[PDB]
């Protein structure tokens, strides 16, 4: 089998590897400022090394049966993907990242973790697995903040490593600023020297400070560097943080836009307070039942063969009610979802009235229309959904009285979504499909003769 | 001056400018007299000269200046006083003048003076249009708010001192040296939250640090923020100049395009860029309204239009027209405007730059050299049908930009003006 | 039997009713349980608070199963119909188990933070307010120190809980021994812990440093959460200022646009002035706002009706809307374009092609003829202008041209309407052109 | 006589040579005049530095006089012309004053802090080098940490001199006393007033508090100026290091804009995948980037040159194209638009009317029956199809309607054509008509 990048099964591989990567990133640096940490679980450690890198192994077989678009097509001939693999520079870092130690393991030592320093290569798959994941993940905002809460974390975990082993280079008990002696009863556990470590990391670089003088020369070099990468490189990761809520914010503005500013024009102007009532009624409406206010400006992202086929699932079942839609090769309906408009009508609103040029086809996505008269003491009929109406004002009826003209008025009864299609742009699909022609004609004719 | 015009009146500037520093000296004085024992019964005549001439001068501003000021109502100016006096009568700022002015020695009896802000607010408006280059003074503003800040928190901490007992605690101030030194130091330790004061002990002083800490953190950071909008917005223009640039740079990196023509790019815009002063004007042009930007065209191009040889004195409505019509871009030294054997689309008026019309066997020979204020390509547009190419190649000697006209918006106008069209195509025909 | 209607105000009355219990439930039942002295002083005030909150719980119960869902457009007052929408979803199972009784201490209240579930009727308020409210902004600000409070309380009481564990006075980091008169009293303790914990969660520093392993921890926890308030604190704070004035800054970056292509050009100093007089006209009135743009999000049959009512004194006066009664009018008011020009500046001209016809709607304008110190006829806000020359007629003097210069004497605003739009108004009613010829005729000969 | 470019590669080169002695001076000549062991240590190292400094600036006065100047868009080479220019500028004062030696109106620091005046070079420097530099961001990124070291140093440099002349060991706040051997050297000197203004410009931790009320003014004077201008430099940094992360979110923020967006409409699982399918696509291959919006700025011309190098492979498989007229190389471009089709999508349908024409960049197209497996050509790399709809040949068996439905096999890109665009280029150029024509003429025998 070659596996597909695309294919969701090489995605669970990359969400495998980091595993092996973190414990390579945190625990070999741990490892090798700490010494009682390596001899107090040389066991443990053993039995998850040999599984990193047979782990490392294993992505190396993956690389080479994974196939490269050429041409638009996926390659599965494993021969021309092994010589394309072979050029990349990546081939070249995977192999310096497993290169061998163990013919110098033995003679440094019995186990140092020093010399396996060579795994950090692998980082770059890692980074690619945190893209792949934060594509198709649910919530993405939530991925954003728990991936800038790792790089927290592991930062601080590798300045703690370094002042620690700074203080055994320099001396436990020389000073104030360098780690106590272990001859104090608290600080002689392991437990206390990494928390500790940490505690005196997290207070530099969140600029907290409280931290004892430096005595030294070479104390007050480290806690420059401490200091210049608090103010600049730790105010990043917390810029993208605030960008992050900033991404949020701009969520909720997606969410009724320009509310505020609607407002604003309206109490400068104070024209009335009625218009104002249904103004604020309608928008308030919108955030409840949660309309997005436009769709097509969403819609203009995706291409347009992709943009047709994702409205038509959207509206499926409006689709499929109205009688004209699919007539033969289920092709009319991509034409007509790109030209159709939304538009949302509040209840007592006349979609058009008696008198009037209508321009529009109505047909009813949601919500009950009642055609009512002229004087409106009696209603003809109401459409309960996925009905047309007006649709004799735009087509030619032969013996049609005032044509142009709409014989009804129809009033909304409630909140109503409706999708209105421009006479000319009717004229267009009428001219593709004939059968459509004939029910216009025939159902057009029926509601003149009453 | 009977009337003044608050719009253009350095006067009006300067009297704000004068009301501005009384009211910034009530504003910073009042703390400073409430809290600390600065005001002593030698020292406090010159604090009531000072205060007297502050009040002077807030008295002398609605008896003349604040009366004395032309208006607008409904598109009309209006200079007659007794209306002048009635406007300034119905508005809020008149309100707001006689609250403050309300007469109301203790230092806190003057505090409603310091609600004359609305003058305050009208000379930034006036100074902000007047002077160029006015960010260093928004700059100069948010930092004078902030330390106003730092002032009044100097303030209020040695008057927490003085309402506990001197000394009496190692948070309360002991009260050797400068009082308002060391007062202000704690401000700025306390308000930019850096730490390393003595710990409070009485639960009065924990309730000052911990209420002064909250304000702390988010006022400063809110003023801070300003600063860093302030100059984010001064440097906008270069940021987005050097966001173009490296785009363009990136997208050509990645299509491997030749180094020459990316070294021809990257000069066209650093040449554009600092002739210009902008990039993409038309931008710019459609935010601007249509008569304006039409105003501006005529007013820079007028000369240039007037002073060419092809269409002098022939209608002056078609000048207003190409007015319209012109737009303008920089053409790169040694380019090739137009080439003999192309179609003629365009028609081309040489702003600023030489080009050379270049004739001759095997070319390379120079005719004519055109310089600025001239039209060239005029052949090809003004022809037997428009079939007729180029009649010979033209380049540019160095740096140069050309006004162009399109050949549809040329036709368009010369479809409403057939006698001045006649003319201009006689001069065409006259050149071969 | 009532079904309350979800926009109405009474809904909106009852969100306030059910929050305060729900905020008071937050912020007291976790300081009653740390502190122990809190509870013994004030037991008496705590009963009656309590009986209070477990009513309206209570009565959110009727509420919720009455309150009304809009299905197909229409809101239903069938009981059957509410019933079947709430009690099948998560919220009354949630809602259940805020309400369930303790008696399986129960004046103790570790065994009532069971209330807290309710938090969904306490969030819904906030963002129901952000909409109502006039000033979103110093409301969202509001909003967002209320959360930052409770954390910061929050916060205290789990310090005092902690120090509680362990034992007050045997290390340096904990709140001192209670036995000690001056750390004796209420008051000292809820101040000072809730002064730790806004000097460690906002970074501060100054904290007495940790003595034990397990305060190392909690340490270290609290400075990590600490930093991402601070990101809120300084990203959500300072962006609602800098977009409470975003509307002034883009007015102020246009400004230094123009002067910079001031400079560039070269412009007399007659014509800057100018465009700088222009620019301070409009922003001293506010109308640099356009409507049409903001309006736009908004659908077109309200957005239509919206621009009659707002120009409404100006459409009125129109004697050529108000004498033909028609039904042109709602069309072309949305076709109808504002515009703005600075005194001195010819309008029209005479030799000049129109395009358009412009009605007044605030400006003094003049018939000028010659120089334009003279000025043939006078000419008030209401009245249309410029409909002879793009209406072409047979019986002219002149054709698509301006017979008389119009001048603005002082600033004036006016609307647009272009011919194409006038030409689609034909198409509805062609007498109207028939009417406005004759008068158009006897403006030839005079 | 030689005239220097000013855009020149050699004009650029003199820059970096002008500008290490400012920057050895800027940063330098002030240590040397505060620590007074780094001369007494190193005065024969700064002797011989200092002399090849004031050699470069002299030169530079030379330099400067033989710079060219653009008149009328034409480089100047007239030497008289350059001296007359020059010296009008007050920065030939500046120059000026920079080489005046004060020692002939003693060899020490203070009387030689005049050449720090000839500080425009370096600016010019650091901003020439931005834009010839491979990678601005990383550029200036270090340059603003460049700006950041400086004013550390100068702090530092400062703060001992102010101790200098209060005294040393005189109080806390101070440098404690040279004439103790573990504070009396050079390298711990400079180290911890180093170490000193970091902590005290960043505002990070305690310094030992003032004494005197001179210390607590400078102090004061310290912390104000490192949040005012200190902050803001560090405040830059950060927001250009998250512009280049903002690459990647603005791609991000449609797909994120998007996604809410089939959520909330309840889109099939099956259509779920096609959008993060096609989504994924686009950022492997990183074309989410449009040239159409990056390349707006460049005139048509300038377009032209490098849409065609772009695609030179695919522009020169096209029959119309490598034509003598070469007009429509030119033209055509500039229209072209590109597009991106899923595997399995239909080009075209038989049976409908084409709008436009379609050119083969990438991807492998095929022409199928109903039922689609069955294929009567490919379509290969560069192919132009589309040409029956546009361009009516002579009894069309089809009705100018298109012949055959197309599916794509993989992906592909399509660059388009409108036949109105394409129409002005046959109106223009009779012959590039006839060759397709008689392409489709091929084509319909078939
Ligand atoms: N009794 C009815 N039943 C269904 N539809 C109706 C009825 N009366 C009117 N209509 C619709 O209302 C429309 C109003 O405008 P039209 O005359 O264009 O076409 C009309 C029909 O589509
Ligand atoms: N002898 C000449 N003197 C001046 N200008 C010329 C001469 N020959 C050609 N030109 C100009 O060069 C232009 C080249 O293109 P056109 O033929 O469109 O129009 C031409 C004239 O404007
Ligand atoms: N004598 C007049 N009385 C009233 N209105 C006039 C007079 N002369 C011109 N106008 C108006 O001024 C307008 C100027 O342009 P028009 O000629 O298009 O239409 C003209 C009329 O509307
Ligand atoms: N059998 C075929 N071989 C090659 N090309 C074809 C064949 N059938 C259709 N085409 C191409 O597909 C195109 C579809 O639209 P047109 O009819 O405009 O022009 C058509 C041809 O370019
Ligand atoms: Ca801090
Ligand atoms: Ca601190």
């Amino acid at each position: 089998p070659v596996l597909d990048p695309s294919g969701d099964y090489y995605y669970w591989w990359l969400n495998t590897m980091v595993f092996p990567v973190m414990y390579n990133l945190i625990i070999l640096v741990c490892r090798a400022c700490f010494p009682d940490l390596q001899h107090g679980y040389l066991v443990a450690w053993l039995v998850l090394d040999y599984t990193s890198d047979l782990l490392y192994l294993l992505d190396m077989v993956v690389r080479f049966h994974t196939g490269f678009l050429e041409q638009g097509i996926l390659v599965v001939d494993k021969g021309r993907i092994s010589s394309r693999y072979v050029r990349t520079w990546s081939f070249f870092l995977d192999l310096a990242s497993l290169m061998p130690t163990d013919v110098v393991y033995v003679r440094l030592g019995p186990h140092t973790p020093t010399l396996r320093l060579n795994r950090f290569l692998r980082a770059p798959r890692l980074f690619e697995a945190f893209d792949r994941t934060e594509t198709r993940t649910a919530y993405p905002n939530a991925f954003r903040i728990a991936k800038l809460m790792l790089y927290i974390f592991v930062v601080i975990h590798w300045n703690s490593c370094l002042y620690f082993a700074l203080s055994r280079y320099l001396g436990f008990g020389r000073d104030a600023w360098v780690y106590p002696d272990p001859a104090q009863p608290g600080f002689e556990r392991l437990r206390r020297q990494y928390l500790y470590s940490f505690y005196f990391s997290t207070l530099i670089l969140t600029t907290v400070g409280d931290t004892p003088p430096p005595a030294r020369e070479e104390e007050y070099l480290f806690m420059v560097g401490d200091f210049l990468l608090a103010v600049m490189g730790f105010a990043t990761i917390m810029g993208s943080m605030s960008s992050v809520i900033y991404n949020m914010n701009t969520a909720d503005a997606a969410f009724y836009p320009d509310h505020a500013l609607v407002k604003k024009y309206m109490k400068l102007q104070h024209v009335n307070r009625k218009l104002e009532r249904r103004v604020i009624d309608w928008y308030q409406h919108l955030q409840i039942n949660k309309k997005m206010t436009n769709e097509v400006a969403i819609l203009q992202h995706l291409p347009e063969r992709l943009r047709a086929e994702v409205a038509v699932s959207v509206h499926l079942s409006t689709l499929s009610r109205v009688q004209i839609f699919q007539n033969c090769e289920a092709s009319l309906l991509e034409e007509l979802v790109l030209k159709l408009q939304p538009q949302t009508y509040s209840p007592g609103e006349y979609v058009c009235r008696k008198g009037d040029i209508g321009q529009e086809m109505y047909i009813i996505r949601e919500g009950q229309l009642a055609v009512v008269a002229d004087d409106g003491i009696t209603q003809y009929a109401v459409l309960g959904a996925g009905l047309y109406f007006g649709e004799i004002s735009i087509i030619n009826i032969k013996g049609n009285m005032s044509g142009n003209r709409r014989t009804a008025n129809i009033k909304s009864l409630g909140y109503s979504d409706l999708f209105c299609l421009s006479k000319e742009d009717l004229r267009e699909v009428l001219s593709e499909y004939p059968q459509a022609q004939t029910i216009m004609e025939e159902k057009g004719r029926e509601i003149l003769l009453k | 001056p009977q009337s003044i015009d608050p719009l253009t009146n350095l006067m009006y500037v300067l009297w704000l400018f004068f009301v501005v520093m009384a009211w910034n000296w009530n504003c910073w004085l009042i703390p400073v007299r409430w809290a600390f024992p600065y005001q002593t019964p030698d020292n406090i005549h010159h604090w009531l000269l000072m205060d007297y001439l502050c009040d002077l001068i807030y008295f002398l501003d609605i008896t003349v200046f604040q009366t004395r000021l032309q208006f607008v109502r409904g598109g009309d100016i209006i200079t007659d006083k007794k209306d002048m006096r009635n406007n300034y009568l119905k508005s809020r700022r008149f309100k707001m003048d006689l609250l403050s002015l309300l007469p109301l020695v203790n230092p806190l009896l003057r505090l409603p003076r310091c609600l004359k802000y609305m003058a305050f607010f009208e000379f930034n408006s006036r100074l902000e249009s007047i002077l160029s280059k006015a960010y260093v003074y928004r700059v100069i503003r948010t930092t004078a708010y902030l330390l106003y800040s730092l002032h009044l928190n100097s303030c209020l901490y040695y008057w927490a001192s003085a309402y506990q007992g001197l000394g009496s605690t190692h948070w309360v101030y002991d009260g050797v040296g400068n009082s308002y030194i060391r007062c202000y130091y704690f401000a700025v330790k306390t308000l930019i939250t850096i730490g390393g004061l003595p710990d409070p002990k009485t639960l009065f002083e924990i309730v000052f640090q911990l209420l002064n800490y909250f304000t702390g953190v988010f006022a400063f950071s809110v003023m801070i923020g300003q600063m860093r909008d302030v100059v984010g917005a001064a440097t906008a223009g270069q940021t987005y100049y050097r966001s173009c640039m490296d785009s363009t740079v990136k997208y050509m990196n990645f299509y491997k395009i030749p180094k020459s023509v990316q070294n021809r790019v990257k000069t066209w815009y650093e040449y554009t860029w600092h002739s210009q002063g902008m990039l993409d004007e038309s931008e710019l042009m459609v935010q601007l309204p249509d008569k304006m930007r039409l105003d501006l065209a005529i007013d820079v191009n007028y000369n240039i239009v007037s002073k060419v040889a092809l269409f002098q004195g022939c209608d002056r409505q078609m000048i207003f027209d190409m007015l319209k019509r012109l737009r303008s871009v920089v053409y790169l030294p040694n380019d090739y405007v137009c080439k003999k054997g192309e179609i003629g689309r365009e028609m081309y008026i040489i702003q600023a730059g030489q080009v050379q019309v270049l004739g001759g066997p095997d070319g390379k020979s120079v005719l004519v050299t055109l310089k600025a204020g001239s039209v060239f390509g005029e052949i090809s547009l003004l022809a037997v049908g428009g079939g007729n190419r180029r009649t010979a190649n033209v380049v540019a000697h160095g740096f140069t930009n050309l006004f162009i006209l399109d050949k549809k918006d040329l036709n368009e106008i010369l479809v409403h003006y057939p006698e001045s069209q006649k003319l201009l195509r006689k001069k065409a025909r006259r050149m071969l | 039997l009532f079904v309350l209607d979800p926009a109405g105000d009474w809904y909106y009355c009852w969100l306030f009713v059910i929050a305060m219990p729900v905020l008071y439930n937050w912020c007291l039942l976790v300081a009653r349980a740390c502190f122990s002295d809190l509870q013994k002083g004030y037991y008496l005030v705590w009963l009656v608070l309590d009986y209070v909150s477990d009513v309206v719980y209570i009565a959110d119960l009727f509420i919720r199963l009455r309150t009304g869902f809009l299905e197909q457009g229409l809101l239903v007052k069938d009981t059957k119909k509410l019933r079947d929408n709430y009690i099948h979803t998560l919220q009354f199972k949630l809602d259940v188990a805020s309400i369930i009784p303790t008696d399986l201490d129960i004046h103790s209240p570790e065994v009532r933070f069971n209330r807290l579930l309710h938090f969904a009727r306490m969030f819904e308020f906030f963002d129901r307010t952000e909409t109502r409210t006039n000033y979103p902004n110093i409301f969202r600000i509001s909003n967002l120190v209320l959360y930052i409070l409770v954390i910061i309380h929050w916060n205290a009481c789990i310090y005092y809980a902690i120090s509680k564990s362990i034992g007050f006075g045997v290390d340096t980091w904990v709140y001192p021994n209670i036995t000690d008169p001056e750390y004796g009293y209420l008051a000292r303790e809820y101040i000072y812990c809730l002064y730790w914990s806004t000097l460690t969660l906002t970074t501060i520093g100054e904290t007495p440093p940790p003595v034990k392993d397990e305060e190392y921890l909690f340490v270290i926890f609290d400075f990590l959460i600490g930093v991402l308030i601070f990101a809120t604190i300084v990203g959500n704070v300072g962006s609602m200022i800098s977009n409470m004035n975003a509307t002034r800054a883009e007015f102020q970056a246009k400004i230094d646009a123009v002067k910079h292509y001031m400079q560039f050009r070269k412009v007399s100093k007659g014509m800057e002035a100018k465009v700088i007089r222009w620019f301070d006209y409009l922003w001293t009135n506010k109308k640099t706002v356009d409507e049409r743009e903001i309006l736009k999000n908004l659908p077109a049959k309200l957005r239509a009706e919206i621009a009659i009512n707002v120009h409404l004194s100006t459409l009125k006066k129109v004697r050529i809307f108000h004498d033909c009664e028609a039904g042109l009018l709602v069309e072309l008011v949305l076709k109808l374009r504002p515009q703005v020009f600075s005194p001195g500046d010819y309008i029209c001209r005479k030799g000049d092609i129109g395009k358009e016809m412009y009605i007044i709607k605030e400006g003094k304008l003049a018939v000028v003829a010659d120089d334009g110190v003279t000025q043939y006829a006078l000419l008030s806000a209401g009245s249309c202008f410029g409909e002879i020359s793009i209406l072409n007629i047979k019986g002219s003097k002149m054709g698509n041209r301006r017979t008389a210069n119009i001048r603005s004497l002082g600033y004036s605003d006016l609307f647009c309407l272009s011919k194409d739009d006038l030409m689609e108004a034909v198409t509805e009613y062609p007498d109207a052109k028939k009417v406005l010829e004759e008068r158009g005729r006897e403006i030839l000969m005079k």
